[PDB]
C-alpha cells in the first residue's frame, strides 16, 4: 500500500523482538531492512534517533 | 461578418492572390482537349493512382449537360462546387429558355461568377482553370478556357496544367487540318500529345470523346494500348 | 375540475380532485393536478392542462436555476412575479388558472393567478369549474387561524362539494400541507366514490377469434 | 515571458500571465486615494478622504460615496470616469432585480453580478477593462452587515476590514493587527478604529473637512453619510 | 534494485558505497552498504 | 485592428498556403489508424494513445464513431475538433433519412462533410480543422466502401489506408502484402495485426492499447461489431506462433 | 460595435496551437486539487488558502453543485470558471425541459467540451484557462471526468490537477486501488492534499464535496474538521 513510514516501525519492532527473543543475525537483517527502508523517508522526526 | 478586402492592387499594378493562384493552377495534372469537326476529344494525363484501390471517385471529367462536358486542373476541392453551381445554373436555364445551354453562355456564367468572387470581401480567388467542351445546337463543336481572373477564351486546341507551355508548343507544331480528318486520328494526336507530355508509363491517361450527339464515352485501357501500339508502330516505321 | 387552498394558523393546505374529462367523456380518473415548485412552494393547475404543465416545468426550472445560483431559499413573490410578468406578455392565449402557495422565510403566502396576469393574495381561494361550491363551503365555515386538522376537514369537505355537485369533478382528493418545516404531499386521502363489482363473468377463451396471419420474432 | 501582442491585448503570456489587468490595478493607484471600510457587530462604516485644491471648485461634488439603493451604499476608488459608469450599472441592475423579483437584492448577489460584467471586458480582447475598483456594504437578514470589494479583474470577496488604494498594503497591515486581538466592536469603536487606520498610516491629524464617512447600522438600515458637525464630534471624541 | 536510471547512477551508487564502509570505519565494503546507497541515490531519482 | 489579423486565408508567394499544410503536419502526430477490406466486412484498427493505468475504459469506443445504422468512422487528429464533426455529419445523415426516408450513400455523405471542412479553408478568416478520418459503410449500390478525408477538404476512395505516425511506412507494406478481393476478414485481420505490429513502436502488442472494429452485412442488420478485449490476444499470439516458425523455417 | 471574426489561434510551423499551449501552463499555475471515485461515489477535494486573514472564506466556494447529483471543481483561475459554471447550470435545464430527467454526466460533458472547443476556434477571443473535475453517480455507478481548455475530456479513476499534479498522480498510483470507500477517498484525499499543502491544513484551507447514490452534496467545516482530525 501507500505508506512507507509504518514499514520502518514494524521492521524496527521485529528488530526488537528477534534480539529480545535471542535471534541475532535475523535481528541484524531486520535492522538492516529498517536501514535501507529508512534511507528514503523525508521526515523521520523522532524515529531517526529511535532507530539510532 | 468578415468584411476584408483581400485582392489588393500592387504599387506596380498587379494582383498577388491572382498571380499566386495561377501558380497553383500551374502545378496540377495536365489536361489536353481538342475539337474535331463532328467529334471532340479531350483527356487528362497523370492519373497517379495507387493502381490497387478505387478509381471512380478521382474522375476529373464531368458533364454539366448532355452536350457540355468539362475538364479542369488546379486543386480538386474548389472545382467541384463550381461544377455544382454550374449544374444548378444550367438546369435553371432550362427553367428559363427551352433550349439546351450554349457553351458560350455557361462559360460566361463561370467567368462572371469568378470575377465578382475576386471582387468581393474576405475571399481568396479560385485556384482552378477549366477546359469546357460543348457541342451546341446545329452541331458546331467548340471549346473554351477559364483563367483564374475569370476570362473565358475560345481556341482550336488548348492544354493546361503542370508542363503545359511545352505541350502547347507541341500542339502548335503538330496541329494541322488533316489531323482532324479522322476522329481516331485526332485521338492519335491527343495520345501523341500525352506521349509528348511527361513519362506517363503506359497507364497514365484518361480520355473521353463525344460524337456531338452522344454522351461522354471513356475507353477502357485496351484502346489506350491499341492506339499507343499503332502510334509507337507508326513512329517505329517512320524512324 | 376543482382546486382549492387555504392558509391555516401555521401553513398552507392544498387540495384537488383527479379527473380529466375530454368533453363529456371521462378521459382520466387519476389526473394529478398538484405540482412541485420548490421544497416550500407548490402550485395547483386548472384550464389547459398541457399549458399548465409546460408553464410549471419552466418556472420551477427557473427557480431551481435561480435558487441554485443564489444558494438560498426562494420566495413566493418571485414565482408570482415571473408568472404575472409572462402571462401578461402571452396575452391570455395560454389558458392556465393557477393556485400558488408556499411558506418562505416570511411565512405562508397564497396567490390566485388568472391567465391574463391578474394576481392577488387571499387567505383562501377556489379555482376550477366547481370552485363555486367550495367557495360556499369556505365562506360558510371559514375562520382565521384554524388548526391543520380543521383545515384538512374544511378543504376535504370543500372538494367534496364539487365532487357531489359538479359534473366534471369527483374522484380521490389530493392534499398537501406545508408548514415552516413540514411538507406533506399525499394523493390518496379518501375514496368518496367507487366502482361496483361485476356480476356476469364474460370471460372468453382462446380460439373464439379467427386469425388470418400469425407472426413470431424471438427476442433476447 | 512575452510573445506576440500579449503586451497589448488580453491574451496569455508564455508564463501564462496576462499583463493588461495588472497594468490596470495600478491605474487605481494613479488616482491617489485610499479608502477604509470596517464592519461592526451591527454596523458598517466607510471612511475615505477627499482633496479639493480649489476654492473655485464646489466641494459638494467630489463625493466617492454613492447610495446605490435605499439600504445599499458603495464607495469608488480608481478613476472617476469608469467609476461613475460602474455606479450607473449597479443602480440599473439593482432596479432590474427589484422588477424581476419584487424584493431587495443581496449585496453579494449584486457584487457577483458586477464581477460578472467586469469579467467580460478582460474576457474579450477588444474592450478597455475599466481601471477602477468597487467597495460596497450591506445589511442582510440573518447575516447583519457585510462588506464586499470587486476589482476590475472580476474577483470579489467578503471582507471584515477593508483598505483600498495607495496605502492599501500598510493599512491592511494595520487592520490585521487591529483585528487579531479579536476585540468586540461597537459603533463608535468601529468609527474610532476606522479613523485611526488612515490617520496613522497616512498620519495626517486632519480637520473634519477633508474626509467623508458613509455608514449603516442594524438600527436604521438606511445608508447615510455623516454631517461634518458629528464628524467633528467623533474627531474630538477620538482626541482624549 | 535499480529500475534503469542510466550508466552514471551505477558509478553514483558504487562510488558512494565506500563512504558507508569508511564512515563506519571498515576496510572491506559490504553488500548492505549498496542497498543502503541505492535507496539514497534513487531518493535523488525521487527528487524532482 | 487590422494589425492583429493573421490572414489565414491568403496564398503563399509560391502558390500554396501554409495554414492547412501546418494542419497536415499536425495530423502526422497523435494517432494511428488504418482500414482494410477485400470481402464481406471491413476492419478499422486504431492504436490507443492514453494507456495510463487509471482510466474507466468506457464509451464503447475510443476513436470509433457509429454514424448511421450501417456506417461508422475512425477519427484522427484533434479530438475536440472531431467532436463537432461527428455529431455534425450525424444529423446530416439524419436529415437525409428525414428527407428521403432512406439510408444515405456513404460517398455523398463524405462529399457533404468535406464541403463544410473546405469552407473554412476557403474563406471566413477561420482556423481550419486538423482532423483526418476514415469512412466505413455499406450500401445497396456498391456494397462495402472505404473513404479517406483530409484536412484540406478533399476525399478519396481506398480499401486499406493508415494515417499513423509511420503512415507511409505502413502503406509501403500495404502494397507489399494484399490480394484484390480475396483477403477474407480473418486474413486481413492477421495482416492487420502484422501491420500494427510493424508501426507499433511499442512492441509486444498490448491488447488494451489497440481498438479494432468490424462492419459486416447481415441481411437487414449490417452488424457493426466492436470486438472485445478477450479475442484480441488470441490473434496476437496467433501472429506470434506463425512468425516464430516462419522465422526459424528460414 | 461588433466582434473581430478572425481566429487569433493558428497552427505553428511545428503544428502546435500556441495559445492553447500557453493556456495549459495557465492551468498548470492553478491551485492543486484532486478527486477520487471509489465504489459508491466520488470525493472532490481542493486546496483554498486566503491570501490574508481579512477574507471571508465562507463567502465564495470552489466546490460547486451543478444539479442534484453532479458536482464540479476546477484547477485554474477564478473569473473564467464561474461563466461556464453558469453555462452548465443552464445546459442542465435545457436537458431537463426536454427530457424531464436529470442529465447523465457524460451527456453534460459532451456539451461543455463542445462549448470550450467551439470557443477556442471562434474569432477574436482568447481561449479558456481552467481545467475541470466533474463528478456524478448516475444509474448506480459513479463517474469521474476531466476536461481541458482545448475541449477534450477523459474518464479517470483518480487524478490530480493544479500545482505538482505530476507528483500527486504518482502518489495516487502508489495509493489507490479499485476497492475503497468514500471515507477512504476522503482520507487519502487529505493525504494527497497534505503532499503539496502549506504548513497548517485547517478546516478552511480545503473544500470537499462528495457524490452518493443519494446525490451530490458539499461538506461543512464541522465534519471536514472531523476529517482533518485523525488525519495523516
Amino acid at each position: 500500500m501507500d505508506d512507507k513510514a509504518l514499514l520502518v516501525e514494524v521492521q524496527l519492532l521485529e528488530s526488537k523482538t528477534y534480539h529480545a527473543l535471542s535471534n541475532l543475525p535475523k535481528a541484524r537483517a531486520a535492522l538492516t531492512s529498517a536501514r535501507t527502508t529508512a534511507n528514503a523517508i523525508y521526515c523521520p522526526p523522532k524515529l531517526q534517533a529511535t532507530l539510532d | 461578418s468578415y468584411d476584408r478586402a483581400i485582392t489588393v492592387f500592387s504599387p506596380d499594378g498587379h494582383l498577388f492572390q491572382v498571380e499566386y493562384a495561377q501558380e497553383a493552377v500551374k502545378k496540377g495534372s495536365t489536361a489536353v482537349g481538342v475539337r474535331g469537326r463532328d467529334i471532340v476529344v479531350l483527356g487528362v494525363e497523370k492519373k497517379s493512382v495507387a493502381k490497387l484501390q478505387d478509381e471512380r471517385t478521382v474522375r476529373k471529367i464531368c458533364a454539366l449537360d448532355d452536350n457540355v462536358c468539362m475538364a479542369f486542373a488546379g486543386l480538386t476541392a474548389d472545382a467541384r462546387i463550381v461544377i455544382n453551381r454550374a449544374r444548378v445554373e444550367c438546369q435553371s436555364h432550362r427553367l428559363t429558355v427551352e433550349d439546351p445551354v450554349t457553351v458560350e453562355y455557361i462559360t460566361r456564367y463561370i467567368a462572371s461568377l469568378k470575377q465578382r468572387y475576386t471582387q468581393s470581401n474576405g475571399r481568396r480567388p479560385f485556384g482552378i482553370s477549366a477546359l469546357i467542351v460543348g457541342f451546341d445546337f446545329d452541331g458546331t463543336p467548340r471549346l473554351y478556357q477559364t483563367d483564374p481572373s475569370g476570362t473565358y477564351h475560345a481556341w482550336k486546341a488548348n492544354a493546361i496544367g503542370r508542363g503545359a507551355k511545352s505541350v502547347r508548343e507541341f500542339l502548335e507544331k503538330n496541329y494541322t487540318d488533316e489531323a482532324i480528318e479522322t476522329d481516331d486520328l485526332t485521338i492519335k494526336l491527343v495520345i501523341k500529345a500525352l506521349l509528348e507530355v511527361v513519362q506517363s508509363g503506359g497507364k497514365n491517361i484518361e480520355l473521353a470523346v463525344m460524337r456531338r450527339d452522344q454522351s461522354l464515352k471513356i475507353l477502357n485501357p485496351e484502346e489506350i494500348e491499341k492506339y499507343v501500339a499503332e502510334i509507337e508502330k507508326e513512329k517505329e516505321e517512320n524512324e | 375540475t376543482t382546486i382549492a387552498g387555504v392558509v391555516y394558523k401555521d401553513g398552507i393546505v392544498l387540495g384537488a380532485d383527479t379527473r380529466a374529462t375530454e368533453g363529456m367523456v371521462v378521459a382520466d380518473k387519476n389526473c394529478s393536478k398538484i405540482h412541485f415548485i420548490s421544497p416550500n412552494i407548490y402550485c395547483c393547475g386548472a384550464g389547459t392542462a398541457a399549458d399548465t404543465d409546460m408553464t410549471t416545468q419552466l418556472i420551477s426550472s427557473n427557480l431551481e436555476l435561480h435558487s441554485l445560483s443564489t444558494g438560498r431559499l426562494p420566495r413566493v413573490v418571485t414565482a408570482n412575479r415571473m408568472l404575472k410578468q409572462m402571462l401578461f406578455r402571452y396575452q391570455g392565449y395560454i389558458g392556465a388558472a393557477l393556485v400558488l402557495g408556499g411558506v418562505d422565510v416570511t411565512g405562508p403566502h397564497l396567490y390566485s393567478i388568472y391567465p391574463h396576469g391578474s394576481t392577488d393574495k387571499l387567505p383562501y381561494v377556489t379555482m376550477g369549474s366547481g370552485s363555486l361550491a367550495a367557495m360556499a363551503v369556505f365562506e360558510d365555515k371559514f375562520r382565521p387561524d384554524m388548526e391543520e386538522e380543521e383545515a384538512k376537514n374544511l378543504v376535504s369537505e370543500a372538494i367534496a362539494a364539487g365532487i357531489f355537485n359538479d359534473l366534471g369533478s369527483g374522484s380521490n382528493i389530493d392534499l398537501c400541507v406545508i408548514s415552516k418545516n413540514k411538507l406533506d404531499f399525499l394523493r390518496p386521502y379518501t375514496v368518496p366514490n367507487k366502482k361496483g363489482t361485476r356480476l356476469g363473468r364474460y370471460r372468453c377463451e382462446k380460439g373464439t377469434t379467427a386469425v388470418l396471419t400469425e407472426k413470431i420474432t424471438p427476442l433476447e | 515571458s512575452s510573445a506576440g501582442f500579449d503586451r497589448h491585448i488580453t491574451i496569455f503570456s508564455p508564463e501564462g500571465r496576462l499583463y493588461q489587468v495588472e497594468y490596470a490595478f495600478k491605474a487605481i493607484n494613479q488616482g491617489g486615494l485610499t479608502s477604509v471600510a470596517v464592519r461592526g457587530k451591527d454596523c458598517a462604516v466607510i471612511v475615505t478622504q477627499k482633496k479639493v485644491p480649489d476654492k473655485l471648485l464646489d466641494s459638494s461634488t467630489v463625493t466617492h460615496l454613492f447610495k446605490i439603493t435605499e439600504n445599499i451604499g458603495c464607495v469608488m476608488t480608481g478613476m472617476t470616469a469608469d467609476s461613475r459608469s460602474q455606479v450607473q450599472r449597479a443602480r440599473y441592475e439593482a432596479a432590474n432585480w427589484k422588477y424581476k423579483y419584487g424584493y431587495e437584492i443581496p449585496v453579494d448577489m449584486l457584487c457577483k453580478r458586477i464581477a460578472d460584467i467586469s469579467q467580460v471586458y478582460t474576457q474579450n480582447a477588444e474592450m478597455r477593462p475599466l481601471g477602477c475598483c468597487m467597495i460596497l456594504i450591506g445589511i442582510d437578514e440573518e447575516q447583519g452587515p457585510q462588506v464586499y470589494k470587486c476589482d476590475p479583474a472580476g474577483y470579489y470577496c467578503g471582507f471584515k476590514a477593508t483598505a483600498a488604494g495607495v496605502k492599501q498594503t500598510e493599512s491592511t497591515s494595520f487592520l490585521e493587527k487591529k483585528v487579531k486581538k479579536k476585540f468586540d466592536w461597537t459603533f463608535e469603536q468601529t468609527v474610532e478604529t476606522a479613523i485611526t487606520c488612515l490617520s496613522t498610516v497616512l498620519s495626517i491629524d486632519f480637520k473634519p473637512s477633508e474626509i467623508e464617512v458613509g455608514v449603516v447600522t442594524v438600527e436604521n438600515p438606511k445608508f447615510r453619510i455623516l454631517t461634518e458637525a458629528e464628524i467633528d464630534a467623533h474627531l474630538v471624541a477620538l482626541a482624549e | 534494485l535499480m529500475p534503469g536510471a542510466s550508466g552514471a547512477e551505477v558509478k553514483g551508487v558504487c562510488t558512494e558505497a565506500g563512504m558507508y564502509a569508511l564512515r563506519e570505519r571498515r576496510v572491506h565494503v559490504t553488500q548492505e552498504d549498496f542497498e543502503m546507497a541505492v535507496a539514497k541515490v534513487m531518493q535523488k531519482d525521487s527528487e524532482k | 485592428s487590422r494589425r492583429y489579423d493573421s490572414r489565414t486565408t491568403i496564398f503563399s508567394p509560391e502558390g500554396r498556403l501554409y495554414q492547412v499544410e501546418y494542419a497536415m503536419e499536425a495530423i502526422g502526430h497523435a494517432g494511428t489508424c488504418l482500414g482494410i477490406l477485400a470481402n464481406d466486412g471491413v476492419l478499422l484498427a486504431a492504436e490507443r494513445r492514453n494507456i495510463h493505468k487509471l482510466l474507466d475504459e468506457v464509451f464503447f469506443s475510443e476513436k470509433i464513431y457509429k454514424l448511421n445504422e450501417d456506417m461508422a468512422c475512425s477519427v484522427a487528429g484533434i479530438t475536440s475538433d472531431a467532436n463537432v464533426l461527428t455529431n455534425e455529419l450525424r444529423l446530416i445523415a439524419q436529415r437525409y433519412l428525414l428527407q428521403y426516408q432512406e439510408p444515405i450513400p456513404c460517398e455523398q455523405l463524405v462529399t457533404a462533410l468535406c464541403d463544410i471542412k473546405q469552407a473554412y479553408t476557403q474563406f471566413g478568416g477561420k482556423r481550419p480543422f486538423g482532423v483526418s478520418l476514415l469512412y466505413i459503410g455499406w450500401d445497396k449500390h456498391y456494397g462495402f466502401q472505404l473513404y479517406q478525408s483530409d484536412p484540406s477538404g478533399n476525399y478519396g476512395g481506398w480499401k486499406a489506408t493508415c494515417i499513423g505516425n509511420n503512415s507511409a511506412a505502413a502503406v509501403s507494406m500495404l502494397k507489399q502484402d494484399y490480394k484484390e478481393g480475396e483477403m477474407t476478414l480473418k486474413s486481413a485481420l492477421a495482416l492487420a495485426i502484422k501491420v500494427l505490429n510493424k508501426t507499433m513502436d511499442v512492441s509486444k502488442l498490448s491488447a488494451e492499447k489497440v481498438e479494432i472494429a468490424t462492419l459486416t452485412r447481415e441481411n437487414g442488420k449490417t452488424v457493426i461489431r466492436v470486438l472485445k478485449q478477450k479475442e484480441v490476444e488470441q490473434l496476437i499470439k496467433k501472429h506470434e506462433e506463425e512468425e516464430a516458425k516462419a522465422e526459424r523455417e528460414k | 460595435e461588433r466582434g473581430y471574426s478572425f481566429s487569433l489561434t493558428t497552427f505553428s510551423p511545428s503544428g502546435k496551437l500556441v495559445q492553447i499551449e500557453y493556456a495549459l501552463a495557465a492551468v498548470a499555475g492553478g491551485a492543486p486539487s484532486v478527486g477520487i471515485k471509489a465504489a459508491n461515489g466520488v470525493v472532490l477535494a481542493t486546496e483554498k488558502k486566503q491570501k490574508s486573514i481579512l477574507y471571508d472564506e465562507r463567502s465564495v466556494h470552489k466546490v460547486e453543485p451543478i444539479t442534484k447529483h453532479i458536482g464540479l471543481v476546477y484547477s485554474g483561475m477564478g473569473p473564467d470558471y464561474r461563466v461556464l459554471v453558469h453555462r452548465a447550470r443552464k445546459l442542465a435545464q435545457q436537458y431537463y425541459l426536454v427530457y424531464q430527467e436529470p442529465i447523465p454526466t457524460a451527456q453534460l460533458v459532451q456539451r461543455v467540451a463542445s462549448v470550450m472547443q467551439e470557443y477556442t476556434q471562434s474569432g477574436g477571443v482568447r481561449p479558456f484557462g481552467v481545467s475541470l473535475l466533474i463528478c456524478g453517480w448516475n444509474e448506480g455507478r459513479p463517474y469521474l471526468f476531466q476536461s481541458d481548455p482545448s475541449g477534450a475530456y477523459f474518464a479517470w479513476k483518480a487524478t490530480a490537477m493544479g500545482k505538482n499534479y505530476v507528483n500527486g498522480k504518482t502518489f495516487l498510483e502508489k495509493r489507490y486501488n479499485e476497492d475503497l470507500e468514500l471515507e477512504d477517498a476522503i482520507h487519502t484525499a487529505i493525504l494527497t492534499l497534505k503532499e503539496s499543502f502549506e504548513g497548517q491544513m485547517t478546516e478552511d484551507n480545503i473544500e470537499v464535496g462528495i457524490c452518493n447514490e443519494a446525490g451530490f452534496r458539499r461538506l461543512t467545516p464541522t465534519e471536514v474538521k472531523d476529517y482533518l482530525a485523525a488525519i495523516a
